[PDB]
Order: C-alpha cells, then sequence, then structure tokens
C-alpha cells in the first residue's frame, strides 16, 4: 500500500 | 545563494553492526560496534565492557570484518562504506597514544551495476587469500590480499545468477569457495564455486546445486572440524556439505523470522539465533566421533533461550555474556545461564544501553514552562516502542530559598563528633561571618565560640582531633569539641592579614603575599613549621591529601600575580619544579587539584572566565595537555562534590558547569541554573545528600542529575508510537500508537502482551458506522498521556483496520474549544492504496474523550496542518481546505489535485503551503479571493521525499529516500511565468542519515538564525540553522583548510562523503556546513591549528572563540 511502504521505509530497511 | 549549517545534537544510537576478536592485543577480547558513521572499540572484562576508542568515519559502515593473514601479530579491520569506500585498519597504541591507521584503501564502486537485492555483502576467506564483495547484480568483485594491493585493486567476475540472497566462503577448502542461495523462477537454490584468481574466473564447486526453501535467507559457514553450510528459512533449518543433508522443521521458529546469528564455540557445536520478535535461540550441532577419523555430525536441534531486545546484531563474548545490538530498541548486555529462572528464561539482562531508536515523530514542549525546550520523541517499534523526553543539562532541585545578598563562601559543619550530618553552615560574608545552626530542616542564625562575627571568614575546613577551624583575615583560630572555646589562635608575627587560605582536615597552609607559611592543628593547638617567599603575589593555592597519604599532604600547586602563572612544588621544602607561563593580564582566580579512578589532576581557572587543564603525577611532577575552554565570562570557583563512586568537579561561574568523567576523561556539561557563586556538599537531618549553592542573593540545596550533556527520560510503551501532539490547555500529549494482534480460533484478534493501549487508565472504542462491506493485524489507538506522570490517562481504539496516520491539536474557526484531530485510513493487503478514511474531531475534557465530529473521505489522510482557523489536509493526491461551521462540522472550501500522493505539508504564517512523495516540493498559496489555491511553483527533480520544512518565506528544506538534504527557493527573475513556476535546488548535502521529522524548536537557552531539529531512523538528532553570507564564506573557507590538516580514516575525502548522491546523480554540496566538521577544529593541536591560517583580517585564536560560540547552538 506504500503505506505498509511508508511505515517500512519508515522504520528502516 | 543558500546559506545553511548542520550539526549533530545526538550521535546515532542504533547498532547496525558489531564484531568480536583480538584487535587491540593478541591477548585481548574486543567488541567492535558500528553505529552509522561511528566505530566503537571495547575491551571485554569481568564487569563487562572497558571502553577504549570511539572514532568516526566519512561514510556509513556497510561491512565490518576482523581478520588475520600470515605472519600478522594481531587482527586487522576491514571496512566497507555505502558509497563503496573500502579500507583496512590497524590498531596502534603509541604507548599512551592511540591511532587507528589505514593500511590500505580505495573505492570499489563500478559505473555499471544496479545495486542488488539484499544490499552490500562483503565476505573474507578463512585463509585470507582475499575478500569477496557483492555490490551489484550479475557481478562479483574480488580483492586479493597481499603485502601490496595498497589501493585494493579488484577484478569483477560474471555471475550467471542475477538474484543472490546470501553468500559466505566455506571452511576446510582446497581452493577459495563461495556458497550462496540465489532465487530464480522455480524457487531458491544453493550453489558453490571455487575462485581461482590466477585467471579470475570461478571454476566449479565441490557440490551439486541443491534446492532450499522459498524463504531461505541466511548462510552459515561451519568451521573446520565440521565444515559445511547451514541454511535458515522460515519454520525450517538445514545443513549441507558433500552428500550430507540434515534438516529440521521445529514449529517454534515458525512464529517469526530468524534474522541474525553468531558462532558461540569456535568449533561451532553451538550458535545463537535472533528473531524479529526479540526471541533468542540456540542452535546445536550434535558431533560424532569415529576412531582414527575426523569428526562428523549426527543431528542438530533448536532450544529457546529467552528474550532480548529485537536483535540486529549478536556477539557471544566471555562466559555466558552476550552483547545484543539493537536498532528497533535499546542495546543491551546479557547473561546466559545453565539454569532457567521462573518463567523459564535462560537469559538475564546485565546492562541496557539506550537507543533513541527509530525516531518516528517528535516535538518540543518546555514541560516545566522554562524557556528551555525538552524534546519528546516517538521511539522504537513494537515491544521496544517508547517515548523519550530529552533534556540538555544537569539540573538540580531547590529545597530552601534564603535571600542573602553577600555570601562569599561556605563550608560544611557537623555540630557533632560522630554523625556524618552537619547542622550548621558558616558562610564567609561581605566582610563578615554569620553562622547557621539548624533545628534540622529549620533555618536559624546564632553565635559560636572562637568564631568571629565582625570578621570575614576565609575558611572553615574540618580539622580532626575534635576541633573546629575558622581562618579569618587576621588569625587562624581554634575551637574544640571537648572544650569548644579558644583552644588556640595563630597570628601573623607583625599583624598582617592572611591573603589566601587552604587546608583539609589535617593540613594547613596560608599565605600573606608571596610569603608562605605552614602550620598544623596538633592536639588542641596550632604548631608552626616551614617558610618561603615567592617571586610575586600568591593568587591562589590548593592542598588536599590524595591517594597514598591520609591527611598529611604531598606536593603542591600555586597561582601567581604579575607574570600570570602557575607552577608545581613540594611540602616543607617548597622546591620549584616544571611550570606553565599562561598569557594575558587577568590572574588565575582558582587552581585546585583532584582525581577520580586512575589519574591525578590539576586545573586552573582565570578571571576572564576561561580555563586551562592538565593531568598530574603523585610521584614526578610534570606538564600535561594545554587547552583553553570558556565556561562563564566571570571568575570561576572550582570545587568537588559527593556524587557516586567518582565524586566530581563543579565549576562556579555565570554559566555553572560540571566536570565529570568521560572514557577515563572528564565531562563538561551545563548546569541548568541561574548562576552560582560558591557551592559545597552537605548532609543535615532535614537536608541529606545535598549540595549547598549560593548566588547573587540566596542559599539553596539539592541533589544532582545524571550527567551526559543530555538527560534522557524514559517511557516504555510496549507497542509502537507513531505521532505526537502537545495540547497545553489540557496539559497532556496525544499519541497515535499501534499494536499487533493475532487471529484467534474465534478468528477474532487477541494480543501478545500488555501494551499501553490495553493497560490504559480508562478507555473508548470507535462506535461510528460510516462503512459497510495466526494472521497479524494492527490495532490503532489515540493515547492521552499526562505530561507530568507520563501515564496513559485515556485510550481510544479505532475501527477494525482503521490506521490513524495524522494528528493535530488546534482550535478551529470561531469555536473556542481546543480539539485533537486524527486523520485516518482504511487498510487492506489486497488494495494498492486506500480509497476511504475519515477525519475525527475529538475533545479531552476533565477525564473524558468525546468524538465531537466525523467526516468521511475517499482516501488516506496522510497529513494535516491547521491553517488559519481552518483545517488543511492531504487526502490521497488531493489537497483539501476545510472549515469549521458554527453548527460544528467540517465543510470543504477548495482543493488542489496536482499531486501524485501528498505526504507532508507545512504552512508559512501567511497563506503558503508545500509537499509530495516522489517529486520534491510544491508551494501554494491560499487566495482570500474565491477561497481557492493558486499553485505558485514547484521543483522538477525526482526527489522521493521523507520530510519537509519551511525554513522561511523563500527557503524550503527537504529530506529524501537517499539520505540527502536539499534547499529550495523561488527564482527571483524576469519573464515571470516559466522561471517563476520553477524553484531552484539552491542547497545540496549528503547527511548519511534518513530523516523522519523536521520541526521548529531548540534544546538550549533561558550569529545564526532559526533552529530546525530533526530525528532520524538511527537515533541521531541533528539541527539545521541559517547563516550570513559572510559567516558562510568564512566557514566554507575554513572547511576546506581543515580538510588538509585532518587525516580521515579510510583516507576518505570529506567532500566525497558530503556530496549529494543518488543512484542517478552526483553533485558536490552547496549551501550546507557541518559544524560537525567545523567543531573538529577544537580537538586539533595548536600547531596543526596554526596552519589553518595563512590568512578584514587574519588571526589564530579568534577562530577558536568562533567555534565556541557555535558549539553552544545546541
Amino acid at each position: 500500500n506504500a503505506s505498509s511502504m511508508l511505515r517500512k521505509s519508515q522504520l528502516g530497511f | 545563494m543558500s546559506y545553511n549549517y548542520v550539526v549533530t545534537a545526538q550521535k546515532p544510537t542504533a547498532v547496525n553492526g558489531c564484531v568480536t576478536g583480538h584487535f587491540t592485543s593478541a591477548e585481548d577480547l574486543n567488541l567492535l560496534i558500528a553505529k552509522n558513521t561511528r566505530l566503537e572499540i571495547y575491551v571485554v572484562t569481568a564487569e563487562g565492557l572497558r571502553p577504549v576508542k570511539e572514532v568516526g568515519m566519512y561514510g556509513k559502515i556497510a561491512v565490518m570484518e576482523l581478520f588475520r593473514p600470515k605472519g600478522e601479530s594481531k587482527d586487522l579491520l576491514f571496512i566497507l562504506t555505502a558509497k563503496y569506500n573500502a579500507c583496512i585498519l590497524e590498531y596502534k597504541q603509541s604507548g599512551e597514544s592511540i591511532d587507528i591507521i589505514t593500511r590500505a584503501h580505495g573505492n570499489v564502486q563500478d559505473r555499471i551495476g544496479r545495486p542488488s537485492e539484499t544490499g552490500i555483502i562483503g565476505i573474507i576467506d578463512p585463509e585470507c587469500r582475499m575478500i569477496g564483495l557483492r555490490l551489484y547484480d550479475g557481478l562479483f568483485k574480488v580483492i586479493p590480499l597481499d603485502r601490496d594491493n595498497k589501493e585494493l585493486k579488484a577484478f569483477n567476475i560474471r555471475l550467471e545468477e542475477l538474484h543472490v540472497i546470501d553468500v559466505k566462503f566455506l571452511y576446510g577448502c582446497q581452493a577459495p569457495t563461495i556458497c550462496f542461495v540465489y532465487q530464480d523462477p522455480q524457487g531458491r537454490h544453493v550453489k558453490t564455486y571455487e575462485v581461482s584468481l590466477r585467471e579470475k574466473e570461478f571454476n566449479k564447486g565441490p557440490w551439486k546445486q541443491e534446492n532450499v526453501e522459498a524463504e531461505a535467507s541466511m548462510v552459515i559457514a561451519v568451521p573446520e572440524p565440521f565444515g559445511g553450510a547451514i541454511i535458515i528459512g522460515q519454520e525450517s533449518i538445514t545443513y549441507h556439505n558433500g552428500d550430507k543433508y540434515l534438516a529440521i522443521a521445529p514449529p517454534i521458529i515458525k512464529q517469526s523470522t530468524i534474522v541474525c546469528h553468531n558462532r558461540v564455540d569456535p568449533n561451532g557445536s553451538r550458535y545463537l539465533l535472533g528473531d524479529m520478535e526479540g526471541r533468542l535461540f540456540m542452535l546445536l550441532l550434535e558431533k560424532e566421533e569415529q576412531m582414527d577419523g575426523t569428526v562428523t555430525l549426527k543431528d542438530l536441534r533448536v532450544e529457546l533461550l529467552g528474550e532480548t531486545s529485537i536483535a540486529e546484531c549478536l556477539t557471544y563474548l566471555d562466559n555466558g555474556v552476550v552483547f545484543v545490538g539493537s536498532r528497533l530498541g535499546d542495546s543491551q548486555l546479557v547473561k546466559l545461564n545453565v539454569d532457567s529462572n521462573e518463567q523459564g528464561s535462560y537469559v538475564v539482562a546485565m546492562e541496557t544501553f539506550t537507543n533513541l531508536g527509530p525516531i518516528v515523530d517528535m516535538c518540543v514542549v518546555d514541560l516545566e514552562r522554562q524557556g528551555q525546550g525538552q524534546l519528546v520523541t516517538c521511539s522504537g517499534a513494537f515491544k521496544e516502542g517508547s517515548l523519550r523526553i530529552i533534556r540538555n543539562g544537569i539540573g538540580i532541585h531547590e529545597h530552601a530559598s534564603i535571600d542573602l545578598p553577600g555570601i562569599k563562601g561556605l563550608w560544611p559543619l557537623r555540630s557533632d563528633p560522630n554523625r556524618e550530618t552537619y547542622d550548621t553552615l558558616v558562610l564567609s560574608f561581605v566582610g563578615q561571618t554569620r553562622v547557621l545552626m539548624l533545628n534540622g530542616e529549620e533555618v536559624e542564625e546564632t553565635e559560636l565560640m572562637g568564631f568571629v562575627d565582625d570578621q570575614q571568614t576565609f575558611f572553615c575546613g574540618n580539622v580532626a582531633h575534635q576541633q573546629l577551624i575558622q581562618i579569618t583575615s587576621a588569625s587562624v583560630r581554634l575551637v574544640s569539641q571537648e572544650p569548644k572555646a579558644l583552644v588556640s589562635e595563630w597570628k601573623e608575627p607583625q599583624a598582617k592579614n592572611i591573603s589566601v587560605a587552604s587546608c583539609n582536615s589535617s593540613q594547613v597552609v596560608v599565605a600573606v603575599g608571596r610569603a608562605l607559611y605552614y602550620l598544623q592543628i596538633h592536639p588542641q593547638e596550632l604548631r608552626q613549621i616551614s617558610h618561603t617567599e615567592m617571586e610575586h603575589e600568591v593568587a591562589c593555592l590548593d592542598i588536599t591529601p590524595l591517594g597514598d597519604s591520609n591527611g598529611l599532604s604531598p606536593l603542591c600547586a600555586i597561582g601567581l600575580w604579575t607574570d600570570i602563572s602557575a607552577r608545581i612544588l613540594k611540602l616543607p621544602s617548597f622546591e620549584l619544579l616544571h611550570k606553565e607561563m599562561l598569557g594575558g593580564e587577568i590572574i588565575p582566580r582558582s587552581i585546585l587539584m583532584t582525581t577520580f579512578e586512575s589519574s591525578h589532576y590539576l586545573l586552573c581557572a582565570l578571571g576572564d572566565g576561561a580555563l586551562f587543564y592538565f593531568g598530574l603525577n603523585i610521584e614526578t611532577g610534570l606538564l600535561s595537555d594545554r587547552k583553553k575552554v570558556t565556561l562563564g565570562t566571570q571568575p570561576t570557583v572550582l570545587r568537588t562534590f559527593r556524587s557516586l563512586s567518582t565524586t566530581n568537579v563543579f565549576a562556579c561561574s555565570d554559566r555553572p558547569t560540571v566536570i565529570y568523567s568521560s572514557n577515563h576523561k572528564l565531562v563538561f556539561s551545563n548546569v541548568n541554573l541561574k548562576e552560582v557563586n560558591y557551592m559545597c556538599p552537605l548532609n543535615s537531618d532535614g537536608y541529606p545528600d545535598s549540595l549547598a549553592l549560593a548566588n547573587n542573593s540566596t542559599l539553596t540545596i539539592g541533589t544532582i542529575d545524571e550527567i551526559q550533556k543530555l538527560h534522557i527520560r524514559t517511557v516504555p510503551l510496549y507497542e509502537s508510537p507513531r505521532k505526537i501532539c502537545y495540547q497545553e490547555v489540557s496539559q497532556c500529549f496525544g499519541v497515535l500508537s499501534s499494536r499487533i494482534e493475532v487471529q484467534d480460533t474465534s478468528g477474532g484478534t487477541t494480543a501478545l502482551r500488555p501494551s499501553a493501549s490495553t493497560q490504559a487508565l480508562s478507555s473508548s472504542v470507535s462506535s461510528s458506522k460510516l462503512f459497510s462491506s495466526g494472521e497479524e493485524v494492527e490495532v490503532h489507538n489515540l493515547l492521552i498521556i499526562d505530561q507530568h506522570t507520563f501515564e496513559v490517562l485515556h485510550a481510544h481504539q479505532f475501527l477494525q483496520n482503521e490506521y490513524a496516520l495524522s494528528l493535530v491539536s488546534c482550535k478551529l474557526g470561531k469555536d473556542p474549544n481546543t480539539y485533537f484531530i486524527v486523520g485516518t485510513a482504511m487498510v487492506y493487503p489486497e488494495e494498492a492504496e486506500p480509497k476511504q478514511g475519515r477525519i475525527v474531531v475529538f475533545q479531552y475534557s476533565d477525564g473524558k474523550l468525546q468524538t465531537v465530529a466525523e467526516k468521511e473521505v475517499k482516501g488516506a489522510v496522510y497529513s494535516m496542518v491547521e491553517f488559519n482557523g481552518k483545517l488543511l489536509a492531504s487526502i490521497n493526491s488531493t489537497v483539501r481546505l476545510y472549515e469549521w461551521t458554527t453548527e460544528k462540522d467540517v465543510r470543504t472550501e477548495c482543493n488542489h489535485y496536482n499531486n501524485i500522493m501528498a505526504l507532508y505539508l507545512k504552512t508559512k504564517g501567511d497563506f503558503i503551503l508545500v509537499g509530495d512523495l516522489m517529486r520534491s516540493v510544491l508551494l501554494l498559496a491560499y487566495k482570500p479571493m474565491e477561497g481557492n489555491f493558486e499553485e505558485i511553483a514547484r521543483d522538477f527533480n525526482p526527489n522521493w521525499m521523507s520530510a519537509v520544512e519551511i525554513l522561511d518565506d523563500d527557503n524550503f528544506l527537504g529530506a529524501e529516500n537517499a539520505f540527502n538534504l536539499f534547499v529550495c527557493q523561488k527564482d527571483s527573475a524576469a519573464t515571470t511565468d516559466e522561471e517563476r513556476q520553477h524553484l531552484q535546488e539552491v542547497g545540496l548535502f549528503h547527511l548519511g542519515e534518513f530523516v523522519n521529522v523536521f520541526c521548529h524548536g531548540s534544546l538550549v537557552m533561558q550569529p545564526t538564525q532559526g533552529s530546525v531539529l530533526f530525528g532520524t531512523v538511527n537515533g541521531m538528532i541533528g539541527l539545521v540553522t541559517s547563516l550570513s553570507e559572510s559567516w558562510y564564506n568564512l566557514l566554507l573557507d575554513m572547511q576546506n583548510r581543515l580538510n588538509k590538516v585532518i587525516k580521515s580514516v579510510g583516507k576518505i575525502e570529506h567532500s566525497f562523503w558530503r556530496s549529494f548522491h543518488t543512484e542517478r546523480k552526483t553533485e558536490p554540496a552547496t549551501g550546507f556546513i557541518d559544524g560537525d566538521l567545523i567543531e573538529s577544529f577544537l580537538d586539533i593541536s595548536r600547531p596543526k591549528m596554526q596552519e589553518v591560517v595563512a590568512n578584514r583580517e587574519a588571526t589564530a585564536d579568534d577562530l577558536i572563540k568562533v567555534v565556541e560560540e557555535l558549539t553552544r547552538i545546541h
């Protein structure tokens, strides 16, 4: 979802 | 013409890598820990870690290995950077000095190469023929180790296999041999290759290519006695060698993915295994002997051992000690026992290191309404989640408050020969002395024997033999514990004032000018001894019996008065040793000595505020390390306080300072106090482990905080916080949070541990009915946190699959209430993007949380600022600007649709906005015309943004995907339709970190302009300020000069490090400065420092002062 996506790029690789 | 300055406020704290071995000595167990651009070196001992050398690098460490080739005494360090800087490192102690030296280096990137799936992997052969690297798909680089290869020249080799997963070299091998899991269509597979470097090919491996699972991800290489390879997947583990295939599928690892590992016993019967959960496993290899033959294996099993922080990095140390490098959470030191405790955990934590974790959002709020911001961050993820309140400075808590305009000193006073407690404080005064007998905690001023009331007191020590001392202008007096009267009284032969007092509990030394006596308070009387005169007026003296002598004190130090100087001497003799001839026309107001663990110390305050510092020798008497700090502007009175084991040095100045202890060094942190004139330890029954402290007018007493330039408070959330808001009227924080739960056998979701959402003091669920039509779900909450106690007052839980993505705290329209507003989103795996969500307006009351208003939307509300009494909100590539009715409802006014996906917004006082996901930035204005947006300008570069901020009307800051910062301003040029509809990338910089959040605020105070703070995935907190063109220039110059003087470490060019870089563009930095590099200046030797000037004017120490005024921006 790019949302999974944000949270993930968000907590790092 | 953009002019900005970046500095680090908190160094990264996440642990990306860590490695163990003998790097310092061949007998020595070292722990090596890689932060980002920071390298930590420890020596392992009985207690745990002895620190030794922390250095920085000009790259992000991506590979870190210790190794040893032939005829090499001890281990060498291999380091590879994310920008493909490679280097070899040697640990070098020049007796007392430490250097990490660069034995070899070069850059190994290629112009070709699409950077691979699973990032950089670097490996080293068991013999040390070479190093193998995997920077690119299709390719496999190789760097042969030799005596030469000093520039690490490498050939590449072609790999049939385009999607490699993990690789290592195999033990017990004829030729160099790699071994790897790669993926192709039909699944994943395992493969081998010798590496013959003579012809730089690959040749053929000793074992056929077998299959391995769909989720095979780790390759472990089992050392010589065993040989072979271990492959780890989900729910399963396997072993390969020759024709030998051993496999296990233990349901217990199925729960979550393994993710790190570590050899425990050199032979490798045992290895450690890290889960995404925090769980710690042991993997065991059951050996098997056959008589005159090498060891085989029979079986392997897995034992659950316990629970650590989420491990990135694992290293078995000494004897059941395990270091646990974490980045989602705090790093820690851990004990492994043969015996479980209760709960059945073989793991026991010994030490915990704080990681500011992934800082995910943050804000500034002067909790104690002070003028100093404290910073509050959402940190961590999952069970490590937390808040962290971050406070510059050592603070103290004020017990009494006595307005006393005068106080010119103060020493302890125990009204009793037994108890540690002192019920009196005698305080030198404006030419007088007053006494303070205490009814315990009650303040009361009376008289005392042999202690003058109309005469200033220069001292009060604590002389043994049941007697109390009062050195005055006139005469070193005496009073008893038995008699308590006029026991004795010294007087200067001709009736001349003592100028400068000093003594302990056994020793006495005064001075009259240059004149130096020496007396002793021998049983109930003052017996005299030595004498000497001095070149010039004695400014100050210090005596205190140090390590090897109780009471009776060895050598000494003194400050003179015309030549402005300090010098080393002895006891009854007064023989002059080495010295220092400090400059200026201002004298040394202070000069005392002290120690801590393993060093004796001399320091010397002057009256201009500045300070010179030196270490000493109880035996010899020599120089040390000449440097010159600044502290206050006023004289500085040095003292020493009861703390913990290492009772420390306090600096009395207009800017009160503590001097603690670093590596084995000495700390220099602010004291969060008005101003302090004099200060001493204390302990009354009414005021225990105290510290007296007098200023302009008023006595005070209290304990002390930790130390570190910063204090970090704590707040374990047990789940992962996401956004954070301060609503001051309600004195609380709103925090969006998320917990994971699992399907049931009712299908329904349960939970895995008690969170803050579930241990909440009270609670709501969302009721609202706007929508209609094992496994892991997120459950989202809005928390209400007391600003004082940090308790979850209330928790609101959202709808099933509602993710709460944005949060604000504003007043809207004419309405005089303050609301909490949460923008949300409905979320499913199947869907690409959400296509519905809501905005909910909320009020926290006495103890209540009322759903004030809802509003449906047709996508994700990624962000929302409050605009001008209106609410502005990004909603799936569609900006909207809502209005609050008088009827209390959110109604549309206008939109902008020119966005791929609007992620961030910010608002400049006026009617300006900015933001986007894969574009860069846009600016907009609101037009009080038709209540519309007019799209003023954009940036046409392909920046995958991650954070955004308005530095001001024209300067826009932006962070992105690739760890770069950049600044934008709108062109000021003719033809104002095309050139105006663009804004140029006027500032570029490579940070090396990934920025989740910008925001306005500061951590300091009650040259530069503004202050924007940022928090990063890694723990690092930076700060961005603005400059005058002039200041910029001076600093750019001085940056370039500074690079000549400093030796980096891989040899890395600083400017290569700082360069805007994407896997598609590379420019040098403009309009940005590391104070990080600037600040380096100060730690440079005056000689190397001299050089940095060959050339409005030219100086040498001006610049020292200029870096000073800077180090204090944070």
